[PDB]
Parts: C-alpha cells; structure tokens; sequence
C-alpha cells in the first residue's frame, strides 16, 4: 500500500531497472527478491514522462544480466508510456502489475524496435491493461518473445508490427471492450513475417457498440494467429464485411489455426466463419478468375 | 561563449558576427557528444559538412575551433545508439581523406543503415579503430556492400568487428572495384554474417591481411570469394594469421584464373576451401591448420574440382580430422590436370574412415589430378590404422587392373 | 541478496524439505562442486499439503535440485539451478518415486543437465528457459513434461548439445506451447536438436521452429530434418521460417507427407514411376545404397529422354510446408534435373504456389530443397503432388523425400 | 587575467575533498598527480551516478558526489595515478586501469617509462576485452621483486563468442620490455590458463607483439587453451629453468592449434632452451 504521486515529475523516466553487471553475481542474485514491488506509481499524462523503463536507454558497454528480475504488484498510471522495454529487456517478470490510462498511443505497455541484447521470455502474471483514450500495447521489436498468463486486455488494442519473429502467446486470458463503443481492434498483427499469436483458452468478450465495422483480430501476410481451447463470440452487431467485403470474425492474408475452438451456435444473432484460410471449400471467393471446382 | 544544446540549434540561429566564438554543448541534444567551439565567418563560402563546416540556415558558415583529433562524433555519429551513424562516419571519412588523416573511432557500438557504401581510400585515409573492440552493427543495411578499398601507409581497416544480418545480397568487404603501384593492408578486423564477407575485385594494389576473421556467411561462397575474370589484379594475395572458420555452409572459393594466394598461420575450419580456376591457380599455405573442430562434419577440406594447371601446396601445419559416424568421402580432392603438394605434415587416420564409400578403395585423397609428397610423415602407429594417399603416388604399376589385362 | 557459502559442506544435501509460508526464499546457496555433496532435497531419501520454494539460486553442487520421496505438491517461483557437477545436477528426478516450475531458470551446466527418469510423473514449466543443457526424459513410462511459453537456446555456446532428448521408455510425452527455440549459429549442428525415441511423442503448439544455416542434422540421421528419433512429433499451430534466407527443413519423420518417403517398404511402390518414351531408362530400388549404407534408394539414369516419378496426397489449408531431399549424381550432362512441389483442389486444377529444386551437376550425396521446396498451402488445395524429374543421359540416385505440412 | 574556462583542481586528492555540488557541472583536473601534468582531463560532476568509484574513470568525492572522466580513446595508466619512473610500486594502478579498461572493452596504454612491479598479485589479460599496450613500444616493466607465480597471464573469459570476434581486433600485449631477477618460481608469461576450467577458453587469434620477457624462470609457458596464438616480434632471453626460453608442457589441454611466431628472437647460453612436451602440439 504505497502510492507514488509523480504528477509535478518532469524527467524522463521515473524509475528504470537494469543490472549492473554483465553476468555474476547478477546470475545469482535477481531472482533473490523483487525489484519494484507494492508500487502505485502514478503521474499526469505530462509528455515526455514515462513510468517504468524496462532495461537501458543506450547501448552499454557490455551486456546488462537482467534475467529474472521481478516487478510485482505494482501500478503504472497516466504516464506518457507506463511501462517501457530498452535495451537488456530479457526475462522480466510482472506479476499482478496493471497500466493504465496512458497518454501515449503504445503507452500501455511499448516495445520499440531496435532492441539489443533482449526479447528472451518477458513474461506477465495476472496483470490487467486498460484504457479507452487511445492508448495501446505494441510490440515492435523483432526475435521478441513474450508470454501473457491470465492477464486483461480491456478497451485497447495489441499491436505486432515486428519486422519479423515475435512469439506472443496469451494463456487464459481476456480480452474485452467493457463500457466502449469503440470499433478497435482486439489484436492486430499488421507487419512483418513469421510473427505468432497465440490465444489458448480464455475469454473474448465482445459487447454490443454501434455496429463492429472492422474484424477484431487481424493477421497480415507471412503471420499466424493460433486460436486453441476458446470459444468463438458473436453479436448482432457484427458488422465485418465493410471492411472485408464478407461476414468474418478475423481479417487479414495471414494463417489462422484452431484446435478445440467452438461457436455461439446458440446465438440468437447468429453464427460467423472465423477466416477465409480456414475454408473448406476450393474457390470459395471465386478468385480462380473462373467457376472451377 | 554564447550556447547552442545542439546542431539543429546552432544551424538555426541566425549567426551574423564574423570572428564569433559560440560553443556548441552537443552534436545531438541532451547526448554530451560531439561539441566544441566554432568560430563563425561571414566571408567563408566552404561546404558544409555538419562536421568542421557548419552552414546555418542563413548560409552563414561555421568553423570549428579543433583542439586534436577528428572523430565521428563530430559529424553526428551516435555511439551506442539505434539511430544511423554511417552518414556521419562517411562524412568524417570524407574529411579525414581530404586531410590525408586517418580517421579513428571510439571504441563503441555503431549502427550502420542505408544502401550507400563507404569506399575506403588507401592512398589518403584509413578507418582505425581507437582503439579495442569496436562493433560495427550492419544488420539493417541494404546495400550491395558495406566497405569497398580503392584508390582507382596505414592500414585501410583496423580494430573493427563488422556484422550483419546474412541479408541476401549484402556483402561485407569488397577489395577493389566491380568493374576494371600501390601496397595496403587489412588488418584486425572480424567479417561476420553477410551474404559475401570478403569478395575480391578489380585492383593493382599488393593486399595483405593480418590477423582477420571471416565466419558465418550465407552464400556458399561466403567466407572469401575470388571471382574469375580479375585480370587486373595481378598481384599475390596474401594472409597471415587469419581465421576462416564456422562458416554455416559458406566456404572459400577461388574462381580466377592465373591468380596466386598464400596463407601463412591460417585456419581453416568447418569450411571447404574451392578451387575452380579455368587454369593457373595457385594457392600456397605454409603452416596451416585444416580441421573440423566441434562439428565433426564429413565436409571436404580441400577441393580443387575444375580447370587444368591448378596448383595447391600445402607446407608444414597441420590436417586434423575429428571423429565422426563415418568419413565416407576423401578429404582432400584434386581434379585432372591439377595437382596438390604436400610438403612436411603428417597426414592423420582415425577409424571413421569410410573413403571407399566414394572412390571404391581406401584412400585419403580422391580425383583423377596429381598430388605429390616430399617429408611427408604418416601415422603409423595409430591403433586405428593407416592408409595410402592418392592413386597417382600407386607404388606398382597396374595397381587398379585398369590395363585390361594382369600386365606387370 | 543473502549469500549461503557452503564451499566447505562435506554432507550429502545441504537443505531437504519434509513435513503456508515458503519453504525457503531469497537464499543464494552454493558450493564448490564436490563430488557427493548436493544442494537441496524435495522430499526424503527413502519412502497433502501444498509448498513452495521461491527467489532462490543453487550452484555449484553435485547435484543442485533433486527430487526424493514425498507426497506434498511443490511449486518453484523464480529459483535459478546452474553450474552444477553431476551429468543430471541442474535439476533430477530420479526413478522410484505435479511438480510445477514458474519463471526458473535452468542454466550454464558447464555438463550439468536435467534428467527426469521418474515413471508416471508429471512436470509443469511456465515461462522458463533451458540455457546451454539438455533436458533428458529416460523414464520406464508414462513421464509427462508441458512447457508453456519457455525458451530453449545455446546462448554464447559453440556446443552441438541437444535441447531435448526423450532417450527411452514408452508413452513418455514432453509437450512444448508457445515461447520460442533459439539455435545461435556454432562450428555446426552434425546432430538432432530435438530427438523422440520410439514408443515417445513429442507434441509441439504454437510455437516456431528456427532454421539456421550451421543445421547439419544429416550427419546422424543421413537426412535433412530437425527432430530425430523414432518416436511420434505432432505439430498444431506451429511456424516455419519460409523467408529465412538460409533456409528450412522439414521436422520429423513421423510428419512425413508422402508414403515410403524412405524407400523403406523396399521396393518403389506409392511412386509413380513415368519413364514417357524412354522405355530403355532405368528406374530401381538399390538396397543399402542410400546415405548411410543402410537405407533403401531410387536410382534413375533415363535414355535419350527424361524420367518423372511422382507421388500425390491429400492436404488442405491451413498449412505451411518444407521438404529435404538426399540426392547423389554420379553423372550427367548438365542440370541432372528438378524436384517440385504442387497444389491441386478436388477436381485436379492446378493451384498457384508451385515450388520446384534443380538438382545442378555436383556429384556426391547432397541435401535439396532447403530454400526452395517451401511456403505456405494455397487455400482451396486438396492434394499435394511432388515429381521427380531426371534428365536423359543422368545417373542419380535418391533418397529420404521428406516432406513436412506442419498442422493438425 | 585570472579567469579559467572550467573549474581547475591541481591534483585527484583535491579534486575529491571537494563539496562538489552542481550536477552536470565540467571541471577540469589537470593532473591525477599535483605538478605532475599527466593523467588529467575534463570531468563531469554527476550527483545521481551510484557508479562504482575507481580513482580512475570513475571519482567519488568526499562527499559521495561522482565525478566522470570524459574520455576519448583509450584508457591510460596515468589516469589511474600510474607515475613514470618510480620506486613505488606500478602494479596495483596498471591493475586498476585495466580492470576498468576491460569491463568497457578497451585497450589499456602506457605512458613511454620504466614501472617497477613488487608484490605477488598477477595480471589476467583477457584478449576478448582489452589488451596493455606500451606507447611508441618502449615500456620498461621492472619485475625483479616480484614474486608471484606468473606475472602475465592471457586467457579468454569466454568459450566462444563474443572471443570469436574481439580476440583479433587487437593485441593483448604490446611494447613492453618485461624482466625479473632469475628468482625460482616467478614466470614472466602465461599463455592460457594454470588450470583445466568447466568450460574451454577461446583464445584464438590473441597476440603478444613487440615485447620481450628476459631474467624470469620460465619467461613464456604455454597453459590450456593455448590455441591460435601469435607472437609478432616477441624476444625471449636469459632464464633460469632449462626450459626456460619457450616451455610447452605436457598435458595441456585444448591447445596446440598453431602457435605462430614471427620475426622473434629466442637467445641465452647460460642453459635455458626450447623444449615442447606437449602432444599433438603445431607450432
């Protein structure tokens, strides 16, 4: 039950976490306790604020042992970016760590590219990330690898834009518009090659807005969203085929895979196809440029 | 002094003082870096080079007031930093050849982006590490090379790691020039992970390489590529003390034709090395190591595969083969009309040999081509065994009964 | 950081744990490797309340964690095992005996692995990562191990160690969802990095296989694939690299597209065998002829016209795909001739996506396909169709056509 | 005309007794020695840095404020408190310049002089990180009252990369003309390491160039992992040990891939001599 008020705080970041030493006794010590733990850090969505740094800013001299480091039950709120990966980001653990509310549009939670010495397992535990003003996760550093355990992704989109080798995989966790109207999206996958997404079990919660004009899930060409152990919703509202051009849950020219996926067959509102590269029917969108099969 | 946090400050202000002395805090702002005291000329007309000149916005030039030694930061260039330095380090190099002045670089790593080369002229200036480990990050560049050695001394390249990101298409070191005196060297630098780490071309200069390192290429011809067709480099290329190893599936190859190396204390490891010359190849190593150290792969040492009057010696060092689940192709292959010199090493047996899998008997050297022996030494008192040579060394004549008959 | 110093303990284990605090947390405890002396017990040496063991390190023991008699659930919160001397000293569950891992860390062995040899035992890994060791599973049966989101890698290592070796038993079933594998480049990987014995599965979710140029797999198994053994690979969800610019290679055997891939029914049937008007050509099946001598393959020398053997199969979207081929030539005029891979749907239309390998014309047994035959399956294919053509006047021979369409 | 461009402190002691206070604040140190002139520089006053102190590159005050050299190039002995031609011991200075030197991956220079070494701590070269070199190669390191096992020692901290990229970049030792007193026990150069480690050093392409090692027992011994060395104008003369010019023992292991020497001197005549034992060993 400490609380941080850092809305007068004008540096650039208010607290980083990085190792100062490239492999002992760091490799001994990290995992002994937490690094930043009991925290609601909060600002005033003043620019150029962020929360938490994750790593370093520059290059260091040599590697910065981060492994293992734990930021537990801890809040970053109304900062520029809440929560920052910088150079050494590897094997970080948050656990039951919120952001919110952020100023940034990647301000949730930001992984730029570029990234060095980083990306093995950043892994978060019962974490809840929430906005609604235009604030998001993004992941676009490449070989970046992360893992995301029965955490909550409420009214804000998560973007992988890594020009190539990002691996997230959710394990029961929710995704949810709770309150918005927005159309945004729930996962959007819009760049690069061999990226992965993985959904296993959990929730996808879908309340009714206006009309939902675009697919919630997209994966661009050369991409792979995996959908294991959930179930499929649907709402009246679905209205996907202005932006595809036909009724679909997921948009985009990559991969969809299922595995113990089910649908609302009970809906009253109906039932919709997940995505065109599930069809089991050859020239299912007659772009033979014929009438063949 | 009058203060400017950054260049973008400094080019702004509207500088109208002729002899003004400002001092710049930083090349860019909040780093720390790069800074000095500059001197403003209303009279100048000099280029700017965001460097030593500086043109403002009003075309008033800026001279910096230099109190030792030219480094890239100077120019803009960011040490440890995601941001583009090879502009700045091209521009420093620019200035640093037009002052016949090497051009050193902090120890550091450096991110280099774009497509456009950095052609190192040896007869005015080199790029001299100074001075440790200096990491020259190329992953993200497109062009077709990163480093090119022409005129058409110091060394031309010292103390720097340079590396990529096996980008089809982008090489690493280009000596000489794509297209058709003077003596210079490469020396201390480390070529990693391109598609052609060291690819030779058109060129009258006499290189030599120290103590370099080439690994981990993508093309199959990764690790050193001596094209055919370089009829204007005359000269012998030699190496001393170089390290070509773990290349990946990249090897040597020597393609031209009437073209001389010589490798002095050189390695090569878990790489092939090719020679394919149309004709008058020569290859020399004098006290150097051939292995498969780690990966104990079956992969030839050795394999002069075409052309006539291609000459390899192999002098002193040493031919180490480590145990596999069986050896069952020569090592060692020579082509008809082409010969291998062995000269003062000892030719190793291990128990994995299995060469009678390609050749149909027991030998170490495969091909129809010639090899010789002069104090060559075999191990015969391995437990595993020995074995012969090479067909052409056959002590009886009729040896293979390809006479026809049972002649001699 | 609290530091346990027990260089100079002589006793068998230093802590065991017996019987909701935890057990120990925030404890560096280590010692100096003697031969012997372990660091912490779970459970008794000889024959339901839930424990748990957090933020601790042990290092430098004979064996660092080992598993005993006890009936409690355990759980491990951020515990690091390195550095330790027993071939199984990062972590071992020894024979006659839920055991759940979140972020631990398990590695820099320097020799020291895991092993579990425990029948009817199940172990649980949550966003841990498996560093330069090896992770045994050699129980009698029944043994289970899930890993989600965790990372296996060889960071900073030139050893060609395996990952994961399932190496005995039956119905013993090591599951791997999401995270990433991670092989950095090395003197070159002559073997497996994955292996399933017989009677064994290994299942593989949502998870990309690397590819990297330094892949030598034929080495052991004489054919182009990432997992060996003769156990069971299934694969849901899972990513091949298609734009790695070295490559990819098919996963299993078990994955295998195409029947009698190996020539192991001993004959030629499943193939399609299209001499056209060449009814001279010869097309055979040659017993232990292939790449280890022990292995069935399919010669071809087509007369004054080529030969296309071909083999369909049902496939459908989704799916990605990579084949590897052994091909020897022993002769041929030019280009010996061409492997391809194509789509039809239902009703025998060909689709777009076709993918084809020329052979060239180095003789010796040679891998094909490894930046060719690859990409994704069309939508709407329903078969899969490969044809190998060899040209008149060639001599090849060919073997393990291992193609894999990685899903469900 | 009593104005100064930064803030001047004579000497390292009065630079740390100091109430240094203005963060960022330049103050120039004009020589780690007071009178001296050597080993001074510009450094910037930092009150947030918990950065560990040195006397060095990095300067705690009194008052816990740091103070960071700004440094451009490499790093040099004299910034340490090293003094050229001295009776008191050099040793722990160079020691201490190129601890810091090799934790930021640069090489370490030495001022042209004659440094005594006493005590019996060895210096561990590591080639992945940072090599000594002597300015203009004319380094004179006294050794005669030292007394430890060794007192170089190269060898790798690493088994493979980043060794297989930096080792090369540059030499581990240069210019220095190395000598004892043909005390037992006392060797001049180590050449990998005494002991068999967990893991192998990757010390390929490591160089000693331009030195000599003269009046030690056995002035250049080879350890394990002594693979791939070169040595570039390196003279051995006058030891002790029958062995005592070049000795490679048996047993080493990881070792023997060409050891390379060029242009070097090997001379004595009072009984010392080459002796290679090891097997399988290329020089």
């Amino acid at each position: 039950k400490v609380r941080i008020d850092c809305s007068e705080f004008t540096g650039s970041i208010v607290f980083s976490i990085n190792s100062s030493y490239s492999y002992t006794p760091a490799a001994y010590y990290n995992n002994l306790s937490p690094a930043l733990q009991g925290l609601y850090v909060f600002g005033a969505k003043t620019s150029g604020v962020d929360g938490l740094l994750v790593g370093r800013e520059t290059v260091g001299s040599d590697k910065s042992y981060n492994g293992q480091t734990e930021v537990r039950e801890c809040t970053f709120d109304k900062f520029d970016r809440n929560i920052r990966m910088g150079h050494n980001s590897w094997r970080f653990v948050f656990y039951k760590v919120n952001s919110l509310n952020a100023l940034s549009p990647n301000g949730i939670l930001y992984v730029p590219a570029g990234l060095d010495d980083s990306g093995e397992i950043l892994s978060f535990y019962h974490c809840q990330f929430f906005d609604g003003a235009g604030s998001n996760i993004r992941l676009s550093c490449s070989s970046y690898t992360m893992v995301f355990n029965t955490c909550s992704f409420l009214n804000i989109t998560f973007f992988v834009d890594s020009a190539s080798s990002a691996t997230v995989t959710c394990n029961g966790c929710n995704f949810e518009n709770p309150g918005s109207a927005s159309t945004r999206r729930y996962v959007d996958i819009s760049a690069g090659h061999t990226n992965v997404f993985n959904i296993i079990g959990g929730s996808i919660v879908t309340n009714s807005n206006p009309g939902q004009t675009q697919a919630l899930l997209y994966v661009s060409t050369d991409n792979l969203l995996n959908l294991v152990g959930v179930t499929a919703p649907y709402g009246g509202h679905y209205q996907q085929e202005q932006e595809l051009g036909y009724h679909a849950f997921i948009g985009g020219a990559g991969t969809v895979t299922t595995s113990g996926v089910m649908l609302q067959l009970r809906n009253g509102a109906g039932t919709c196809p997940l995505h065109s590269s599930l069809s089991t029917f050859s020239n299912w969108n007659f772009g033979y440029g014929n009438l063949n099969a | 002094y009058p203060q400017f946090s950054s260049m973008a400050k400094l080019k702004a202000f509207p500088h109208s003082e002729d002899g003004q002395l400002v001092r710049l805090l930083s090349w860019h702002e909040g780093v720390g870096l790069g800074g000095g005291l500059f001197k403003v000329s209303t009279s100048s007309t000099a280029t700017g080079n965001d460097g030593t000149v500086v043109v403002a916005s009003n075309g008033v030039r800026l001279l910096r007031v230099v109190n030792g030694p030219i480094w890239a930061d100077m120019f803009g260039a960011l040490p440890n930093s995601d941001i583009d330095s090879m502009p700045a380090v091209a521009a420093a190099y620019a200035y640093a050849a037009s002052v016949n002045t090497d051009l050193y670089i902090g120890v550091a790593t450096y991110k280099f982006k774009g497509s456009t080369p950095i052609n190192v002229d040896p007869s005015r200036a080199g790029i001299i590490g100074y001075q440790g480990k200096v990491r020259i990050d190329c992953s993200e560049f497109t062009g077709s090379i990163v480093f090119s050695i022409n005129s058409s001394l110091s060394p031309a390249l010292q103390g720097l790691y340079v590396f990529g990101a096996k980008t089809s298409g982008v090489d690493g070191l280009l000596v000489g020039r794509e297209t058709v005196n003077g003596q210079t060297e490469v020396r201390e630098c480390t070529f990693d992970k391109f598609d052609r780490n060291i690819r030779m071309g058109h060129n009258s200069w006499r290189f030599v390489f120290y103590k370099v390192n080439s690994l981990n290429a993508l093309s199959p011809n990764g690790i050193l590529y001596v094209p055919a067709g370089l009829d204007d480099s005359g000269e012998i290329l030699s190496f001393y003390h170089c390290q070509f190893f773990d290349g990946a599936g990249s090897n040597i190859r020597l393609s031209c034709s009437s073209y001389t190396m010589v490798f002095n204390t050189c390695s090569f490891l878990n790489i092939t090395f090719f020679v394919d010359s149309a004709s008058s190849a020569t290859v020399t190593c004098n006290g150097c190591n051939f292995e498969n150290p780690g990966s104990a792969s079956t992969r030839r040492y050795v394999d002069i595969s075409a052309g006539h009057t291609n000459v390899f010696n192999i002098i002193g060092g040493s031919i180490v083969t480590n145990s596999n689940p069986g050896q069952t192709q020569a090592l060692l292959y020579v082509s008809t009309d082409n010969l291998l010199n062995l000269v003062g090493v000892t030719a190793p047996y291990g128990g994995h040999y299995q060469q009678e899998q390609e050749l149909g008997y027991h030998a170490f050297i495969g091909g129809a081509g010639t090899v010789t022996t002069s104090g060559v030494m075999l191990q015969l008192r391995n437990g595993a065994g020995t074995c012969p040579l090479h067909s052409s060394l056959s002590t009886f004549s009729n040896w293979n009964f390809g006479y026809g008959n049972l002649n001699a | 950081k609290v530091r346990i110093d027990c260089s100079e303990f002589t006793g068998s284990i230093v802590f065991s744990i017996n019987s909701l605090s935890p057990a120990l947390q925030g404890l560096y405890v280590f010692g100096a490797k003697t031969s012997g002396v372990d660091g912490l017990l779970v459970g008794r040496e000889t024959v339901n309340g839930q424990t748990e063991v957090r933020e601790c390190t042990f290092d430098k023991f004979d064996r660092n964690i080992r598993m005993g008699h006890n009936s409690w659930r355990f759980v491990f919160y951020k515990v690091n095992s390195l550095n330790a001397l027993s071939p199984n000293g990062i972590l071992y569950v020894p024979a006659g005996l839920i055991l759940s891992f979140y972020h631990c860390q398990f590695f820099d062995g320097a020799g020291s692995n895991i092993r579990l040899s425990c029948s009817s035992y199940t172990m649980v890994f949550n966003t841990c990562s498996f560093l330069n060791i090896t992770f045994f599973v050699d129980s009698a049966s029944s043994a289970t191990v899930t890993c989600n989101g965790c990372n296996f890698e060889n960071p900073g290592s030139a050893s060609t160690r395996r990952y994961v070796d399932i190496s005995a038993g039956h119905t013993n079933v090591f599951n791997i969802i999401g995270g990433s594998i991670v092989t950095n480049s090395n003197p070159g990987q002559t073997q497996a990095l994955l292996y399933v014995s017989t009677d064994n599965l290994l299942n593989l979710v949502g998870v990309t296989a690397p590819y990297g140029g330094h892949y030598q797999q034929e080495q052991e198994l004489g054919y182009h694939a990432f997992i060996g053994g003769a156990g069971t690979v299934t694969t849901s969800g899972v990513m091949l690299q298609l734009r790695n610019g070295a490559g990819t290679c098919p996963l299993h055997s078990s994955l295998s597209t195409f029947s009698n891939w190996n020539f192991g029914y001993g004959n030629l049937n499943a193939w399609t065998v299209d001499k056209g008007t060449g009814t001279s050509s010869v097309v055979e099946y040659l017993a232990n002829a292939g790449p280890k001598g022990t292995e069935g393959a399919m010669r071809v020398a087509p007369v004054s016209v080529g030969t296309n053997v071909s083999q369909v199969q049902a496939v459908t979207n989704p799916g990605m795909f990579s084949m590897s081929c052994m091909v020897n030539i022993a002769t041929t005029p030019g280009n010996a001739g061409q492997v391809s891979i194509g789509f039809l749907d239902a009703a025998g239309n060909s689709l777009p996506g076709g993918v084809s390998a020329n052979l060239g014309t180095t003789t010796g047994w040679q891998v094909i396909g490894k930046n060719t035959l690859r990409g994704k399956v069309p939508i709407g294919a329903k078969q899969v169709r490969v044809n190998i053509q060899t040209v008149a006047g060639a001599d090849v021979k060919y073997a393990y056509l291992l193609c894999n369409v990685v899903k469900p | 005309g009593y104005s100064v461009e930064y803030p001047q402190f004579s000497s390292m002691a009065k630079l740390k007794a100091f109430p240094h206070s203005e963060d960022g604040q330049l103050v120039r140190l004009l020589s780690w020695h007071e009178g001296v002139g050597l080993g001074g520089g510009l450094f910037k006053v930092s009150t947030s840095s918990t950065a560990t102190g040195n006397d060095g590159t990095v300067v705690v005050a009194s008052n816990g404020v740091r103070l960071l050299r700004v440094v451009n190039g490499p790093i040099w002995a004299d910034m340490f408190g090293a003094l050229p031609n001295s009776d008191i011991d050099s040793m722990p200075a160079v020691a201490a310049a190129y601890a810091y030197a090799a934790s930021v991956n640069t090489d370490l220079y030495i001022g042209v002089a004659t440094y005594k070494f006493k005590g019996s701590t060895p210096i561990n070269v590591d080639p992945s990180r940072a090599g000594i070199i002597g300015y203009q190669g004319k380094v004179r390191i006294d050794c005669s009252e030292f007394t430890g096992s060794i007192v170089f020692s190269i060898n790798s901290s690493y088994s493979y990369t980043p060794a297989a990229y930096y080792n090369n970049l540059s030499p581990a030792l240069q210019g220095l003309y190395v000598f004892g007193a043909k005390t037992s026990g006392v060797d001049g150069l180590l050449v990998g390491r005494e002991t068999v480690g967990s893991d192998k050093s990757y010390n390929g392409q490591t160089e000693v160039r331009e030195c000599t090692f003269d009046k030690f027992d056995r002035n250049i011994r080879m350890g394990h992992n002594s693979w791939r060395f070169v040595f570039y104008k390196v003279n051995s003369l006058n030891a002790l040990s029958p062995n005592g010019i070049l000795y490679v023992p048996a047993g080493l292991d990881d070792s023997g891939e060409i050891l390379s020497f060029y242009h070097c001197q090997f001379f004595d005549g009072a009984g010392s001599n080459i002796r290679l034992s090891c097997s399988s060993y290329t020089m």
